[PDB]
RNA sequence: UGUACAACGGGGUAUUGUAAGCGCUGAGAUUAAGCCUUUGUUGUCUGAUUUG
RNA sequence: GUUACCGCAAUAGUAAUUGAACUUAGUACGAGAGGAACAGUUCAUUCGGAUAAUUGGUUUUUGCGGCUGUCUGAUCAGGCAUUGCCGCGAAGCUACCAUCCGCUGGAUUAUGGCUGAACGCCUCUAAGUCAGAAUCCAUGCUAGAACGCGGUGAU
């Protein structure tokens, strides 16, 4: 249940894809056959349907989402929010975001338990994450690397995040999210290894050009073998 | 340039002619081959589609548009070819005993000065216990391979009054041609509409001379021919709020406030179709249908408005509708 | 001898950027001469030439 | 012959043209990295035909405000300053600087053959043959003989 699969042209696959215990959302490029594949594995439990940021492309470092609430930015249009309240659910609380930040999805990783905010930003989608995202809300900097959404991934096993991260800020993110951590990569070295992989529970997903010792990583910190 | 168009010099014709029909079908219905309306105005409207695969898909898009004036079409008289191994040839036209002023209209260059006793001897014959087209109707069942009928427009409907209205013909499509002529038979001194003649992401053709500019060869003022246009919204002239799409849900004439660049409203059904339609403005424009089947998942596609451009686009379009404008203009000087 | 025409005005869009003058006023001037609808007003309605 | 309208089609001209992008696809095959296509799709190259709404320009609208040398008593109003400059501009006219749209079947050559001598073996060929070209011709487009022609309307 290792999931490889390669977007042809794009090596990142959660730019287009996001995923929590709630749904799965992906975007229109290239087929409906992308789309279904999720089925064998995960199966129908978390729906899946196309959808867009106001038609553009990229859908998955758009929103802040978890399996407690759905986040969206002010670039979407209201009937994108009309298809995101169409067959998704309202158990699923999607609230908009007002503000000049549109990526939301380069700011807040998070969970099922733990979620973040970029220090940079001010309260709104602090707290409005204990609106939406209804889980613990904190702030950190990674090195102060921009796109505090970027390098970070998480689960409720444990999270992923890319060697640079220091023991300070290894040490420190573990203690955070109260599980282990390991440090690695994925895609072959993902420039930024966060912002194509999408995790929840049992499974992560990666690209047919990801090495396996990445996905013994992977996996082998996750379990997400049975 | 392009050596197809030879050689230079202008179109002899004010209104074009019809260069092709499509072929026939022995088991259709009786169908009206073609038909021709009056381009009015220019516009651009937003809308979304399905076109699955394309970079467009179910993402909401925006492109100008031609609007045409569609008047319903008033029927009299129908004639037979017969073919012969030169060409086509007819038999005899045939009318609706009874004709329109306008029609009347283009038999006299001049009107006032006539004496008005065009028809009398046919259409007055005709007044008796029968027999009138008999002979000659008949004569076409027996004979004349195609079919086609007379074809001619009421344009006190139209808002720009020259009080002569065109002829022209258009074949019928149906078979065993007692059905065809007896239909326009039925037909005579009758209008057909355009309900069951086109319905939209049908693909026809409207063509027609080309806006003369003048001498410096010749630039201009010809009849090309442009195919391949997708009808958006088959209007009708009846029908209160003219733009309303499957997304606004309100209230707007097609004509906007203070009305068209040199038009009055819409009194007919119309049609909007992508692109451009040749010639220059207030022109009668020929429409010919596919003239064979294109089908293919580029011509089944179906369409989905957004918004239609009612906003008066002289200077530069702003409002749309008096009653919205009202409430964002508030009370002016002396309004309230 | 009419939704005939033509014009004023009733009006409708829109160009225009606050007008002489005691804030008044996104008001003013123009507006088919290649914009529009004209319940009203005023006015016109048949000359010469040839052909069949 | 008159006048009118609706036609016909002799003939003559023709032109839609190049690229990658999904799918097939990391199939197919190879030691390995790669690696296509038929089409089922998508947008572009380009040429040109449309159209000028929209984005830009363009006003003898000489339509409209700031104003400036002087002429106009103040005012206003204009005038010259070769269309008085900043600014605004309908409209007209423009732009791969905007958008649309841009034919479907035959006959063929090399090629592969079927059948079968010539030649008691064969052979695509000698008779006859089945597919097939960015071609030729039709299909569609543009005109329409000013000594090419049909239909009917009036006396």
């Amino acid at each position: 249940m290792a999931t490889r699969t390669q977007f042809e042209n794009s090596n990142e696959i959660g730019v287009f894809s996001k995923l929590t215990n709630t749904y799965c959302l992906v975007a229109v490029g290239g087929s409906e056959n992308f789309y279904s594949a999720f089925e064998a594995e995960l199966g129908d439990a978390i729906p899946i349907v196309h959808t867009t940021i106001a038609g553009t492309r990229i859908i998955g470092r758009m929103t802040a989402g978890n399996r407690r609430g759905l986040l969206v930015p002010t670039q979407t249009t209201d009937q994108e929010l009309q298809h995101l309240r169409n067959s998704l659910p309202d158990s699923v609380k999607i609230q908009r975001v007002e503000e000049r930040l549109s990526a939301l999805g380069n700011v807040i990783c998070c969970n099922d338990y733990v979620a973040l905010v970029h220090p940079d930003i001010d309260r709104e989608t602090e707290e409005l994450i204990s609106d939406v995202l209804g889980v613990e809300v904190f702030r950190q900097t990674i090195s102060g690397n921009i796109l505090v959404g970027s390098y970070c991934s998480l689960s409720n096993q444990g999270g992923l995040v890319h060697p640079q991260t220091s023991v300070q800020d290894q040490e420190e993110l573990s203690s955070l999210l109260q599980v282990p951590l390991v440090a690695g990569t994925v895609n072959r070295g993902s420039s930024v290894v966060g912002a194509g992989m999408v995790v929840n529970d049992y499974l992560a997903v990666t690209g047919l050009d990801t090495t396996a010792p990445e996905l013994s990583v992977i996996e082998s910190i996750f379990r997400l073998q049975d | 340039g392009h050596l197809g168009f030879l050689p230079r010099k202008r179109a002899a014709s004010i209104r074009a002619r019809v260069k092709a029909f499509p072929k026939d079908d022995r088991s259709k219905p009786v169908a009206l081959t073609s038909f021709l309306g009056y381009k009015a105005g220019m516009t651009t409207i937003v809308r979304d589609l399905d076109r699955p695969g394309s970079k467009f898909h179910k993402r909401e898009v925006v492109e100008a548009v031609t609007v045409v004036d569609t008047p319903p079409v008033v029927v009299v008289g129908v004639v037979g070819y017969v073919e012969t191994p030169r060409g086509l040839r007819s038999l005899t036209t045939v009318w609706a005993e009874h004709l329109s002023d306008e029609v009347k209209r283009r038999f006299y260059k001049n009107w006032y000065k006539s004496k008005k006793k065009a028809f009398t001897k046919y259409s007055a014959k005709y007044a008796q216990d029968g027999a009138g087209i008999e002979r000659e109707l008949a004569r076409i069942k027996k004979y004349a391979s195609v079919v086609r009928v007379l074809v001619h427009t009421q344009i006190r409907k139209t808002p720009l009054a020259q009080k002569k209205a065109h002829l022209a013909e258009i074949q019928l499509n149906g078979g065993s041609i007692s059905e065809k002529v007896d239909w326009a038979r039925e037909h005579f001194e009758k209008t057909v509409a355009v309900d069951s003649v086109f319905e939209q992401n049908e693909m026809i053709d409207a063509i027609a001379v080309t806006k003369g500019h003048g001498f410096e060869g010749q630039r201009g003022y010809h009849s090309r021919t442009s195919i391949n246009h997708k009808i958006y919204r088959v209007g009708k002239g009846d029908d209160e709020a003219n733009g309303a799409t499957s997304f606004d849900r309100t209230k707007k004439t097609i004509t906007p406030m203070g009305g068209f660049v040199h038009y009055g409203e819409i009194k007919n059904d119309f049609i909007m179709v992508k692109g451009c339609i040749p010639g220059n403005r207030k022109r009668i424009v020929t429409l010919r249908k596919s003239l064979y089947t294109n089908t293919s998942r580029k011509a089944l596609e179906e369409v989905s408005l957004k918004w239609i451009d009612t906003a008066s686009k002289f200077g530069k379009g702003r409002f749309q509708t008096p009653a919205e404008k009202h409430a964002f203009m508030g009370t002016l000087k002396k309004d309230l």
